[PDB]
């Protein structure tokens, strides 16, 4: 579940998501 | 699930989604 | 499951999705 | 699934979905 | 799950979930 | 859970959750 | 959880969330 | 659990939470 | 759980919360 | 349990929260 909303300059998001850990 | 919307922009986005099962 | 609107310049999205982990 | 959609825009997109079964 | 909003922004964001299961 | 509304210069954010430990 | 919201603002933030279960 | 609400030049937060100690 | 909110300021804060269980 | 409210200029907090000692 990610929800990125961009109106803009250079937008940088990461997402990193695991089960099992 | 990931879900971008971008309007006047440049979006980088690295979004990675791992699952058990 | 990955939803892109884009309307602008330079959209990277990368979306990895995987079960099994 | 993914969707995209792009009106004035250069895309660039990547996504992979590897299931279990 | 993660969401990020940027109107008028440059945004540098990196956002993990890791889970049990 | 990670809610981030930008709307400035340099929005730098960090953030990693992980459960088992 | 965390939530950051910043208007005409440059931000560093770093939040980590470790759980037992 | 963080909330952090900026309007300002260089806000600088580091949260770190754990439990199992 | 921290909470900062900052208006026309610099702020440099650090808030470590570790919890038996 | 912290709440910071800064309004000015070079706001320095630590806190250190920790129980099982």
């Amino acid at each position: 579940f990610v929800n990125q909303h961009l109106c803009g300059s250079h937008l940088v998001e990461a997402l990193y998501l695991v089960c099992g850990e | 699930g990931i879900v971008e919307q971008c309007c006047t922009s440049i979006c980088s986005l690295y979004q990675l989604e791992n699952y058990c099962n």
